[PDB]
């Protein structure tokens, strides 16, 4: 499936809605779901949420 | 950064 399990933040992402996982550039995000082309699901610092797929670099 | 996505978000 080519799923992404980890991704590096390329840019800062500010969460503007309650379902969003914000991060700063360079942070390594755990990717839980990479199948939606726009919004991926991740975990970071014990927070779960959605973030833009093209804001990160899949690792490995 | 790039523009935010505008697609509807899936549920979690």
């Amino acid at each position: 499936l080519g799923s992404v399990r980890w991704a590096r933040a390329l840019y800062d992402f500010e969460a503007l809605e309650e379902d969003e996982l914000g991060f700063r550039s360079g942070e390594v995000v755990e990717v839980l779901d990479s199948s939606n082309p726009s919004w991926w699901t991740g975990r970071l610092h014990n927070k779960l949420g959605l973030f833009p797929a093209n804001y990160v670099a899949p690792m490995m | 950064p790039p523009p935010r996505p505008t697609a509807p978000k899936p549920l979690l």
